[PDB]
DNA sequence: ATTGTCATGGAATTTCGC
DNA sequence: ATTGTCATGGAATTTCGC
DNA sequence: GGGCTGTGTTTGTATCAAGTTACCTGAATGGTAGGTGGGGAAGTCCAAATATTCCTAGTAAGACAATTGCATTCAAGGCCTGGCTGGTGAAACCTGTTTCCTGGGAAG
DNA sequence: GCGAAATTCCATGACACTACCTTCCCAGGAAACAGGTTTCACCAGCCAGGCCTTGAATGCAATTGTCTTACTAGGAATATTTGGACTTCCCCACCTACCATTCAGGTAACTTGATACAAACACAGCCC
């Protein structure tokens, strides 16, 4: 199924609001296209881990641990979802 | 099935230094996941301290050294002496 | 016939994490062939150290926020609080935390 | 059978782990793997180049109790093979479906 | 005693593209312990790809993924189409 | 509501030569 | 410088009764 | 002097968890016999660390020169904030379907 | 001589090292999920005005970069001296593999219990 311009689906606030979380003040407008870019670098790189294992064991559905265990390759442990 | 887990030996840690303390369901997890978590650190870094003096037996000694590695500073201190105190008292009875 | 009392080795230790339940997860773990009768007892008491040392951080936390019980947030906050529990946990994210409140004293109004 | 009951297909079952039933076609798995067999020796088993060549080498092997091609008794004459009948070409195509 | 390497077997790749060409003895041990190492990340990813799906079994299949992990973009699809070929050449054989 | 088979080489057999 | 076998139930066989 | 947003205190109930248990099986323990792995004691040989000097190279330093870095002022652009509108996201409801989900089973 | 009973006969099949592997079935349930409807409230998108921050231009001051010299210590080669890692050989205790027995935990259920959230009115802290 395809649904495109999702890229666009990180909006202004939610990107300023996760700025607000880093301890960031003042912000310039054109870090809303480096991080929509630097968002899908981080995605396509998980994915591309993830839906590995998946396929391996020939599950059609990601499950929980999958991308837990392509976290767990890329040395970022994400704890509280198993694994 | 059967999911095995240390849910349970939670609430026998959580009763013994906050006894009057609840804890949800989803900080269970992370305390869940926290364990099996530190236990393949510990237990991974031992278990490439077998291949590296080639040995093909993990002792207590190789769980103390993957031990001193992971934990920094005074965790390194403390987890190390409270653990000869469990091993100590397990050896002495039996 | 009957036999004697099953005395379980966690209470012939004094600890509370099982070393029934580790010592059959480090021969089906493919960790090493042989597995001491010790190592899992010495390993059960790490695990119960450690998992004391984030819930005694964590009590704290919850009662100076008035808490009964210890919601993530806690334990997002008793760790990155204590300096050499943060360096074990560096590079891991605990979910539904946030940060610490932090803010570089520079932007601070004028 | 829900393809089978399309086609006109009247599907026919052995009796179970009774090889035997199945009369043919365990005979010429045994001719497939003596064909594909002999092409082989002594090269590595490339077996699915020679898969035009097999059903085109056992349905021109005659028969030698009944002396006849696979070709002859399924169609009525050989097709452009090597070694094949002239002594069908001295009769008529029209009077030789009822011989 | 006895030291197992890949230095000989890189005399026998380095004289398939480049047949003119030496090799240094401190840039062996580089091509050496590339392979050492590149070595137990494959197995070693294919190991805890065992444990995720229950198998006490490595089968070839398990080291096609823990190929696709570890190699990134044009060589993951390089080296598995070239060991495809080292397979399928290999089983029509004996 | 189903069931051997059939290529294959001694060896026996038939043709038949004159 | 080696090679079937042997328990087992119809079924045929023998005993034998008088 | 006033105002706004964050903050606190109190109540009720829903939800989440705490509770106790019933079983039942899974697993956890007890007692043993066996072999193997490892641990321990030894030795010739091995690799590193030291005592030395010697010489040399670059390290250390003193002087000088010029650029850069800094601090200020200038100019305006860019961004923050807010008064507003609406389109979607989410929460609650219903389900059929699809996939799994080990697990067992048949058959070639 | 027929029948009943006691006996010998002989044609035959299975044992040879065995489990996996594949694909379809079954299945119950459940897993949610993918699908879809529904509604309300809220978060995002819109646009502009004011101000503050950044960029630039600059002059200058010291900081820094280069040049030069006396020199200290680093490195290498040496002899030697010394400190040990690993190879070696052997034995014992410890781990394992096993079954039987039993206990404990996980699921599960019914109940209970307790706390957190949502709401409302007010208080306090900081800022314009
Ligand atoms: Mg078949």
């Amino acid at each position: 199924k395809v649904l495109r311009d999702n890229i666009q689906g990180i909006t202004k606030p939610a990107i300023r609001r996760l700025a607000r979380r880093g301890g960031v003040k003042r912000i310039s407008g054109l870090i809303y296209e480096e991080t929509r870019g630097v968002l899908k670098v981080f995605l396509e790189n998980v994915i591309r881990d993830a839906v590995t294992y998946t396929e391996h064991a020939k599950r059609k559905t990601v499950t929980a641990m999958d991308v837990v265990y392509a976290l767990k390759r890329q040395g970022r442990t994400l704890y509280g979802f198993g694994g | 099935s059967r999911k095995e887990s240390y849910s349970v030996y939670v609430y026998k840690v959580l009763k013994q230094v906050h006894p009057d303390t609840g804890i949800s369901s989803k900080a269970m997890g992370i305390m869940n996941s926290f364990v099996n978590d530190i236990f393949e650190r510990i237990a991974g870094e031992a278990s490439r301290l077998a291949h590296y003096n080639k040995r093909s037996t993990i002792t207590s000694r190789e769980i103390q050294t993957a031990v001193r590695l992971l934990l920094p500073g005074e965790l390194a201190k403390h987890a190390v002496s409270e653990g000869t105190k469990a091993v100590t008292k397990y050896t002495s009875s039996k | 016939k009957a036999r004697a009392k099953a005395k379980t080795r966690s209470s012939r230790a004094g600890l509370q994490f099982p070393v029934g339940r580790v010592h059959r997860l480090l021969r089906k773990g493919n960790y090493a062939e042989r597995v001491g009768a010790g190592a899992p007892v010495y390993l059960a008491a790490v695990l119960e150290y450690l998992t004391a040392e984030i819930l005694e951080l964590a009590g704290n936390a919850a009662r100076d926020n008035k808490k009964t019980r210890i919601i993530p947030r806690h334990l997002q906050l008793a760790i990155r609080n204590d300096e050499e529990l943060n360096k074990l946990l560096g590079k891991v994210t605990i979910a539904q935390g946030g940060v610490l409140p932090n803010i570089q004293a520079v932007l601070l109004p004028k | 059978a829900e393809w089978a009951k399309e086609r006109g297909i009247h599907l026919e079952f052995s009796t179970p782990y009774h090889p035997q039933s199945s009369g043919k076609v365990e005979r010429k798995n045994s001719d497939i793997k003596r064909l594909l067999t002999k092409l082989l020796v002594g090269r590595p088993t490339k077996w699915y180049d020679l898969l035009p060549v097999v059903q085109l080498a056992l349905n021109n092997t005659y028969s030698p109790v009944l002396k006849y091609t696979p070709h002859q008794l399924l169609f009525g004459i050989d097709s452009n093979t090597p070694f094949a009948n002239q002594d069908t070409l001295d009769l008529t195509r029209e009077e030789e479906l009822s011989l």
